[PDB]
C-alpha cells in the first residue's frame, strides 16, 4: 500500500531519476548497502513492466 | 592507382572485393613468383597489383583460372612421385 | 500535520528512534539513545560551529 | 569423418551454468591452503594459491626444485614434486578449484534483480530466501500432509510439526536445504500442470504472471542446465598469472584483491571443515556456514552488501566481476604536434625524419639485410640504432608507397582516420595538408595527432582504397565536398576576382596564358578592369568526347589566369567570373560531377596553390583602421536612448503597462542596434570613389576586413558588427537581457561595468560549449550502439514502395523552399509525367539527371523514392533502397557499414548544437530520437466514426469522446483539462486531430502510418539543424529509424505465442514460410512498434554484444540460465574476440562461413 502507492505515483518518471528520495520513505533501518541495488534496477531498463515486477517481488 | 583506385572499382564492384583481389595478387608478387605484368617503374607491390587491374590484366576470375591451371600443373606434371606412394599402402 | 504523523510520543521514545536512525544495529539503550543525541547538537567533541 | 579435438577454427561460443564436475574438469588441482608464497625462500608453497604442481611453474623450462633443468624433460614430471616443466605461460592458464563443505549459493544467481534462484522456485528473495539460508527459518521440501510444499517454518513451528507427523515429511534449512528444494523440482511436470492451470478461466487478471513463469520455466528446461548447479559445492579458481603477486622495487610486493578473498574463502572453508570433526557446536558451525557463505558471495561479485575491505585500503576489494564490470594499446604508432604543409599535395603528410625512423623499424631491418650492407638483423639493428647516413636511403625506399594514416583526438565521423604517403621532413613536427585540415576539425593551437603503421598487406591496400584522403573528397554526412578550400586560400582566390574599374586597366585583349607575361611585367594592375580575352572552352554532350569552343569574353586578369588551373572540362569562365565566397566549393563540386576523382583532385591542389601564392601577393592585413566606424552612430545611440527616455518618463505617469515596459525598451535598443549594424554594413561596404576615365562612380570598399567577410575565411556579420558597431543586448546569469546595451565597440573602449557584463556570456559560453561538445558524443554512443550492426547486402532486392519525397515546405506561411533533398535516390517505379513516360522504375536519380526535373516545371514537386525505411530486406539493407551518397559518386558498394556512418553523421554536428512549443537543440534531437511522449500529448481518432459524448463526466471522468461508425464504438478519455477541436455529431476519419497540440510518435506509428511517423522524425529533427545550418542527408535518419522500428507486436494466433513481442525479422521471415508451408491459419498478423534508441539497443541476440554497453553483470547471468550462444555475425561482439568484422574488406570472409555453417 504505502511503499506501493507511493513509489509508482511519484516515480512517473522522476524525470531524471531523483533516487535521492523515495529511499527515505522507506521503513526499517537505513543506510545499508543491500537495498541500494534493488531501486537503480527497477526504475529504467525494463520500463513499464519491471515496475510491476518490483512490487510482486 | 596511387590516387585512386577509384578508375579500378568501377572494373569490379564494390572497392571490398578490390581490396581482397589486390591484395591477393600483392601477396603472389611480394613472396613467391613475382613476375609483374605492368612496368615496375620502381613501385612497390601494393600499387603494382592495382596498375594491373586498372590496366584490365589480373581479375578474380583470372586469378582463379591460372591458379586452376598452376595446381594440375604441380600435380599432373609430378604424379610419378605420388603414384608410386600410392602403392605404398596397397 | 507533522505531529499527526509522529510515531513517537515522549522523550524515550524519541530518543530511541533517533538511535536507531542514525545506528541501525545495536538495541537502543537508555544510555545510549540519550548519549548519541546529546554527542549531536549539544557537544563541543562532536559538534561545533566554531 | 572429421571430429577433431584440437584448437581450432570456431563458429560460435556457448554460455551456461557449469556443473560441479564441469568445473573438476578445468581443476589441474586443489588449493587446500591460504599461503601463497615463502616467506623466506620466495617460493610457491606446496598446495597453496601459487601453487607449481598445480598451476605452472615460475621459470620457462626448470622446475620447482631443480631435478631437471633444460628442455630434456618437457614432457615429463618431476620426480621428487609433480611439476609439469611446459611453459610459464601455463601457470597464466591453468584454472584449479576448492571444493567446499557445506553447500553456498552462488551472489550472482541469487540476488540480481530478479531471484533466478527464487523466480525458478516460485519464492520471495530477500524476504524468504533470505531467512531460511542464513539459518533462521527452516523451510519444507514437500510435504503429503498438512504443510504444503515451499512454506517458511520457526524452530517452534518445526518440532511442534515433527511431533505431529514426522519421519515422513523431512525438510533441512540452509544452504543444503534448497539444494534439495532445487533438485526435487521437477520442470517437466510443472510445465505441464503450470499450463493447464494457468489457461482455465482466466481473463486478463492473471495472463501476466502466467506467460511470464511458462516461457522461462520452458526456457530453463530447454537450456539443458540443471537447477541444482544453481547452488555450488565446487568453487573454481583464477590462474595466478592473472591475479599475481609481483615484487616491485626494493621489495614491496604488489599482489591482486583475489588472492586477499581466495585466501578468507580457503580459511572459512578449512574451519567449517575441521569443526565437522571436532566437537560440533550447532550455533557456531552454522555461523561459520554463514561466514563461509560471506566469504565466497565477497569472492565471486563484492557488490552490493556492506562490502567486504581489510587489506590496509580503506577502499573495497576488486572481486571477479567488478574486473569484468563498467584504452587497447597497439604497437607500431605515434604522435605529435602538427603543423602546416603548404609544399604538400592533398595525398601526403609531412613524417618526421627521426619518428619515420622507429617505426618502420622493423622494415627497415629487412630491407637492410635483404640488399646487404647489414650481415644479419642486429648487424641492422646496431646500423640503425648508429643513424649511419645510408640507412636514411633505405628508409627512404621502405616507406615509398607504404601508406601511413592520421588521427585526431576527437573522432566524431570517418573522417577521424584518413591514411596519406609519408614524406621525409627534416624536423620534430607532424605536417599535413591544409585542405583536409577541415575534416579533422582540426587547428594549429597546438593540436596534436597520431600516426599508424598498416603492417598487413591488405591492410595498407585498406588504408590506400578506403582512407586514402583523396578517396574522400565528399563529406559521407552530405553530398558536398569536404576537402573545399578555408579560409587563407578561399580569401586568395577572392582577391583574384573582384572586378575594379580602371586604374592600369583598359580593355588590352590578349589569349589566356600570354596574360600572365602582362601580369608579372607589371604595365597593367591586376583587378581591372575589366578587360577581354580569347578563351578557349570545352563541353561535351550525349556521346560525350570533347567539344571546343574559342570565344572572347571579358573577365578580368585574376581569372584569365586562374583559367589555367580549370580541368579540360567546365562550363568554363563563368565559374571564374564569378568571385570567391561560396562558389569556391561550386567550381570544386561541379568539377568533380563532370569529370572524376583523379582530376578534381589535382584541381584541389592546383586552387589550393594558387589561393596561397595570390593570397600573400595580395597582402591583405588588419590595421586598426580597417574597422570604420559609422558617423551616425552617436546620432542612433541618442535617438535610441530619447525614445527610452520617454518611454521611462510614461512609466513614470503610468500610462503604459510597467510591468512589459522592459521588452518594449529591448525593441528600441534591438532595434537601434540593427541600425548601428545597418549603418556600419552600408557604409563599410561600398564606399571608395576611384576615378574611371571621366572619375566619379562607386564599387565596393577594399577594406580588408569585408575581403575577408565576403569571401568566408572566418569573418560574419555578427563579429564585425561587434568590431566596429557596438555589442547588443548582453545576457544576465538570471536568464533575462540587460536594459543597458553595451554601446561601446572593440574599436573603441570598453568601461569596466559592461566588460563585467560581458564575462557572463563567455562565461557561460565556454561552460555550454564544454557541455554539448561531450553530450554530443553522449548521444554519438547511443546511436551507434543501436545501429552498428545493419550492413547493405543481398545486392539489390524487390519491393517498389517507399516514402513520397517532397520539397520541405514551411511556405505555408513564410516561404522556404528545399528541393535538393532527391539525389543519388533509387526510383521506386516511373513516377508519372504531365503527359506520360519520362522516369524509368528502378533509375537512381543521377546528378545531371536531377537537374532533369527541372525541364518539368515546377509542377512535378513530388516522386516516391525507394527508402531504408521500408524495403523489403531481411537481416540488411538493399543497395538500391539506400542510395549512394559517400566520397564515391557511385551507390554504396554491397556490404558496406551503413550503421555506424550513419550514426557518425548524425552525431557529428553536435558540437554545433543550442541546448534550449519549440524546445530545439541537442535535447530536441535526443527526444525524437528515444520517442519520448510530450508533456502534452494530442488525440486522435483511431477508428473513422461519428464524434458524440459518451456520459458527461461520469466515472471518474472528465469528458470522454465516442467515434462510432459502421460497426462497434470506442471510448476514449479526455481529463478535462485542454479543451478540443471537434463539436458533437461531427464525424472524423482514421487518424484526425482532436486535441491540436504536441503529437506522440507512438500514435503516429500506430495509427497513422509508418511513412508518417518516420516522414515526422526526420522532417521535425532537420528542423532543429535547418535553425543551426547544419546540412545532413535524410538517408541516416531513415537509416537509425530502419532498425528503430526493429521489433513490433503480434495479435492474433500463430506459431509465435500471442503476447510476445518479436522483431519483423524472425516475423517477417516466418510468416512467408507459412503461407505456403502448411497453412496461413497458424500464423498471426503483427503491428509495427515504435521504440527509442535505447530500449531498441536494449535487445540483441548477441550476449556478448550486450555484455558490452549495458550492465553486464545481467546480462551475461540471465544468458547463463538459458542455455544461449552467439553466432556470430555481430560487428561489436565480433571486436573484442579479435577477428575479421562481418562488414566492408570482411563480410565474403563471413558469407563464406556462413554458408559454410550449414552442413553441421
Ligand atoms: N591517376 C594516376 N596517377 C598516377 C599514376 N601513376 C602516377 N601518377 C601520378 O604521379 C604523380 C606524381 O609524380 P611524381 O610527383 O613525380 O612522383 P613520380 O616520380 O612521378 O612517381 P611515378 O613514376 O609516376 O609513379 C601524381 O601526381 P598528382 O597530380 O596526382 O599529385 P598532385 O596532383 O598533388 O601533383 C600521380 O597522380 C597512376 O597510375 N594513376
Ligand atoms: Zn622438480
Ligand atoms: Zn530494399
Amino acid at each position: 500500500q504505502s511503499q506501493l502507492k507511493l513509489l509508482v505515483t511519484r516515480g512517473k518518471e522522476q524525470g531524471y531519476l531523483t533516487y535521492a528520495e523515495v529511499n527515505d520513505h522507506l521503513p526499517e533501518d537505513i543506510v545499508d548497502s543491500d537495498q541500494i541495488e534493488d531501486i537503480i534496477q527497477m526504475i529504467n531498463d525494463m520500463g513499464i513492466q519491471v515496475m510491476e515486477e518490483a512490487p510482486d517481488a | 592507382a596511387r590516387v585512386t583506385v577509384q578508375d579500378a572499382v568501377e572494373k569490379i564492384g564494390n572497392r571490398f572485393d578490390l581490396v581482397l583481389v589486390a591484395a591477393r595478387r600483392a601477396r603472389q608478387m611480394q613472396v613467391g613468383g613475382k613476375d609483374p605484368l605492368v612496368p615496375e617503374e620502381n613501385d612497390k607491390t601494393t600499387v603494382i597489383a592495382l596498375r594491373e587491374i586498372e590496366e584490365g590484366l589480373i581479375n578474380n576470375q583470372i586469378l582463379d583460372v591460372r591458379e586452376r591451371q598452376e595446381q594440375q600443373e604441380q600435380e599432373a606434371a609430378e604424379l610419378q612421385a605420388v603414384t608410386a606412394i600410392a602403392e605404398g599402402r596397397r | 500535520e507533522t505531529l499527526r504523523v509522529d510515531p513517537t510520543n515522549d522523550r524515550l521514545s524519541a530518543l530511541v528512534e533517533i538511535y536507531r536512525m542514525m545506528r541501525p544495529g545495536e538495541p537502543p539503550t537508555r544510555e545510549a539513545a540519550e548519549s548519541l543525541f546529546e554527542n549531536l547538537f549539544f557537544s563541543e567533541d562532536r559538534y561545533d560551529l566554531s | 569423418l572429421k571430429a577433431q579435438t584440437k584448437t581450432e577454427e570456431f563458429d560460435a561460443i556457448k554460455i551456461a551454468l557449469a556443473s560441479p564436475d564441469m568445473i573438476r574438469s578445468w581443476s589441474f588441482g586443489e588449493v587446500k591452503k591460504p599461503e601463497t608464497i615463502n616467506y623466506r625462500t620466495f617460493k610457491p608453497e606446496r598446495d597453496g594459491l601459487f601453487c607449481a604442481r598445480i598451476f605452472g611453474p615460475v621459470k620457462d623450462y626448470e622446475c620447482l626444485c631443480g631435478k631437471y633443468k633444460r628442455l630434456k624433460h618437457r614432457g615429463v614430471i618431476c620426480e621428487k614434486c609433480g611439476v609439469e616443466v611446459t611453459q610459464t605461460k601455463v601457470r597464466r592458464e591453468r584454472m584449479g578449484h576448492i571444493e567446499l563443505a557445506s553447500p553456498t549459493a552462488h551472489i550472482w544467481f541469487l540476488k540480481s534483480l530478479p531471484s533466478r534462484i527464487g523466480l525458478l522456485l516460485d519464492m520471495p528473495l530477500r524476504d524468504i530466501e533470505r531467512v531460511l539460508y542464513f539459518e533462521s527459518y527452516v523451510v519444507i521440501e514437500g510435504g503429503m500432509t498438512n504443510l504444503e510444499r515451499q512454506q517458511i517454518l520457526t524452530e517452534e513451528q518445526y518440532l511442534d510439526a515433527l511431533e505431529e507427523f514426522g519421519d515422513e515429511f523431512d525438510a533441512k534449512m540452509g544452504a543444503e536445504a534448497i539444494q534439495a528444494l532445487l533438485k526435487s523440482m521437477d520442470l517437466e511436470q510443472e510445465c505441464e500442470q503450470l499450463r493447464e492451470e494457468l489457461n482455465e478461466t482466466n481473463s486478463e487478471t492473471k495472463r501476466k504472471k502466467l506467460t511470464k513463469r511458462i516461457k522461462l520455466l520452458e526456457a530453463f528446461v530447454q537450456s539443458g542446465n540443471k537447477p541444482e548447479w544453481m547452488i555450488l559445492t565446487v568453487l573454481p579458481v583464477l590462474p595466478p598469472d592473472l591475479r599475481p603477486l609481483v615484487p616491485l622495487d626494493g621489495g614491496r610486493f604488489a599482489t591482486s584483491d583475489l588472492n586477499d578473498l581466495y585466501r578468507r574463502v580457503i580459511n572459512r572453508n578449512n574451519r567449517l571443515k575441521r569443526l565437522l570433526d571436532l566437537a560440533a557446536p550447532d550455533i557456531i558451525v552454522r555461523n561459520e556456514k554463514r561466514m563461509l557463505q560471506e566469504a565466497v558471495d565477497a569472492l565471486l561479485d563484492n557488490g552490493r552488501r556492506g562490502r567486504a575491505i581489510t587489506g590496509s585500503n580503506k577502499r573495497p576489494l576488486k572481486s571477479l566481476a567488478d574486473m569484468i564490470k563498467g584504452g587497447k594499446r597497439v604497437d607500431y604508432s605515434g604522435r605529435s604536434v602538427i603543423t602546416v604543409g603548404p609544399y604538400l599535395r592533398l595525398h601526403q603528410c609531412g613524417l618526421p625524419k627521426k619518428m619515420a625512423l622507429e617505426l618502420f623499424k622493423p622494415f627497415i631491418y629487412g630491407k637492410l639485410e635483404l640488399r646487404g650492407l647489414a650481415t644479419t638483423i642486429k648487424a641492422a639493428k646496431k646500423m640503425v640504432e648508429r643513424e649511419e647516413a645510408v640507412v636514411w636511403d633505405i628508409l627512404d625506399e621502405v616507406i615509398r608507397e607504404h601508406p601511413v594514416l592520421l588521427n585526431r583526438a576527437p573522432t566524431l565521423h570517418r573522417l577521424g582516420i584518413q591514411a596519406f604517403e609519408p614524406v621525409l621532413i627534416e624536423g620534430k613536427a607532424i605536417q599535413l595538408h591544409p585542405l583536409v585540415c577541415a575534416a579533422y576539425n582540426a587547428d594549429f593551437d597546438g593540436d596534436q595527432m597520431a600516426v599508424h603503421v598498416p603492417l598487413t598487406l591488405e591492410a595498407q591496400l585498406e588504408a590506400r582504397a578506403l582512407m586514402m584522403s583523396t578517396n574522400n573528397i565528399l563529406s559521407p554526412a552530405n553530398g558536398e565536398p569536404i576537402i573545399v578550400p578555408s579560409q587563407d586560400v578561399v580569401l586568395g582566390l577572392y582577391y583574384m576576382t573582384r572586378d575594379c574599374v580602371n586604374a592600369k586597366g583598359e580593355g588590352m585583349v590578349l589569349t589566356g596564358p600570354k596574360e600572365a607575361e602582362r601580369l608579372y611585367r607589371s604595365g597593367l594592375a591586376s583587378l581591372h578592369a575589366r578587360v577581354k580575352v580569347r578563351i578557349t572552352e570545352y563541353e561535351k554532350d550525349a556521346n560525350g568526347e570533347l567539344v571546343a569552343k574559342t570565344s572572347l569574353k571579358d573577365t578580368t586578369v585574376g581569372r584569365a589566369i586562374l583559367w589555367m588551373i580549370v580541368p579540360k572540362g567546365l562550363p568554363y569562365s563563368i565559374v571564374n567570373q564569378a568571385l570567391g565566397k561560396k562558389a569556391i566549393s561550386k567550381m570544386l563540386n561541379t568539377c568533380y560531377r563532370i569529370l572524376g576523382l583523379k582530376p578534381t583532385v589535382i584541381f584541389a591542389d592546383q586552387i589550393m596553390y594558387t589561393g596561397f601564392a595570390y593570397a600573400a601577393r595580395s597582402g591583405a592585413s588588419v590595421g586598426i583602421d580597417d574597422m570604420v566606424i559609422p558617423e551616425k552612430k552617436h546620432e542612433i545611440i541618442s535617438e535610441a536612448e530619447a525614445e527610452v527616455a520617454e518611454i521611462q518618463e510614461q512609466f513614470q505617469s503610468g500610462l503604459v503597462t510597467a510591468g512589459e515596459r522592459y521588452n518594449k525598451v529591448i525593441d528600441i535598443w534591438a532595434a537601434a542596434n540593427d541600425r548601428v549594424s545597418k549603418a556600419m554594413m552600408d557604409n563599410l561596404q561600398t564606399e571608395t570613389v576611384i576615378n574611371r576615365d571621366g572619375q566619379e562612380e562607386k564599387q565596393v570598399s577594399f577594406n580588408s576586413i569585408y575581403m575577408m567577410a565576403d569571401s568566408g575565411a572566418r569573418g560574419s556579420a555578427a563579429q564585425i558588427r561587434q568590431l566596429a558597431g557596438m555589442r547588443g543586448l548582453m545576457a544576465k546569469p538570471d536568464g533575462s537581457i540587460i536594459e543597458t546595451p553595451i554601446t561601446a565597440n572593440f574599436r573603441e573602449g570598453l568601461n569596466v561595468l559592461q566588460y563585467f557584463i560581458s564575462t557572463h556570456g563567455a562565461r557561460k559560453g565556454l561552460a555550454d560549449t564544454a557541455l554539448k561538445t561531450a553530450n554530443s558524443g553522449y548521444l554519438t554512443r547511443r546511436l551507434v550502439d543501436v545501429a552498428q550492426d545493419l550492413v547493405v547486402t543481398e545486392d539489390d532486392c524487390g519491393t517498389h514502395e517507399g516514402i513520397m519525397m517532397t520539397p520541405v515546405i514551411e511556405g505555408g506561411d513564410v516561404k522556404e523552399p528545399l528541393r535538393d533533398r532527391v539525389l543519388g535516390r533509387v526510383t521506386a517505379e516511373d513516377v508519372l509525367k504531365p503527359g506520360t513516360a519520362d522516369i524509368l522504375v528502378p533509375r537512381n536519380t543521377l546528378l545531371h539527371e536531377q537537374w532533369c526535373d527541372l525541364l518539368e516545371e515546377n509542377s512535378v514537386d513530388a516522386v516516391k523514392v525507394r527508402s531504408v525505411v521500408s524495403c523489403d530486406t531481411d537481416f540488411g539493407v538493399c543497395a538500391h533502397c539506400y542510395g549512394r551518397d559517400l566520397a564515391r559518386g557511385h551507390i554504396i558498394n554491397k556490404g558496406e557499414a551503413i550503421g555506424v556512418i550513419a550514426a557518425q553523421s548524425i552525431g557529428e554536428p553536435g558540437t554545433q548544437l543550442t541546448m534550449r512549443d519549440i524546445t530545439g537543440g541537442l535535447p530536441r534531437v535526443a527526444d525524437l530520437f528515444e520517442a519520448r511522449r510530450p508533456k502534452e500529448p494530442a488525440i486522435l481518432a483511431e477508428i473513422s466514426g461519428i464524434v458524440s459524448f459518451g456520459k458527461e463526466t461520469k466515472g471518474k471522468r472528465r469528458l470522454v469522446i465516442t467515434p462510432v461508425d459502421g460497426s462497434d464504438p470506442y471510448e476514449e478519455m479526455i481529463p478535462k483539462w485542454r479543451q478540443l477541436n471537434v463539436f458533437e455529431g461531427e464525424r472524423v476519419e482514421r487518424g484526425d486531430v482532436i486535441s491540436d497540440g504536441p503529437e506522440a510518435p507512438h500514435d503516429i506509428l500506430r495509427l497513422r502510418g509508418v511513412h508518417a511517423v518516420t516522414r515526422y522524425i526526420v522532417n521535425e529533427v532537420q528542423d532543429v539543424y535547418r535553425l543551426q545550418g547544419v546540412k545532413i542527408n535524410d538517408k541516416h535518419i531513415e537509416v537509425i529509424v530502419r532498425q528503430m522500428l526493429r521489433k513490433a507486436t503480434i495479435v492474433n494466433a500463430g506459431s509465435s505465442d500471442f503476447l510476445e513481442g518479436e522483431q519483423v525479422e524472425y516475423s517477417r521471415v516466418k510468416i512467408a514460410n507459412r503461407e505456403l508451408e502448411a497453412n496461413g491459419k497458424v500464423g498471426a498478423t503483427y503491428s509495427r512498434d515504435l521504440l527509442g534508441i535505447t530500449k531498441a539497443s536494449l535487445a540483441t541476440e548477441s550476449f556478448i554484444s550486450a555484455a558490452s554497453f549495458q550492465e553486464t553483470t545481467r546480462v551475461l547471468t540471465e544468458a547463463a540460465v538459458a542455455g544461449k550462444r552467439d553466432e556470430l555475425r555481430g560487428l561489436k561482439e565480433n571486436v573484442i574476440v579479435g577477428r575479421l568484422i562481418p562488414a566492408g574488406t570482411g563480410y565474403a570472409y563471413h558469407q563464406d562461413r556462413m554458408r559454410r555453417r550449414a552442413a553441421g
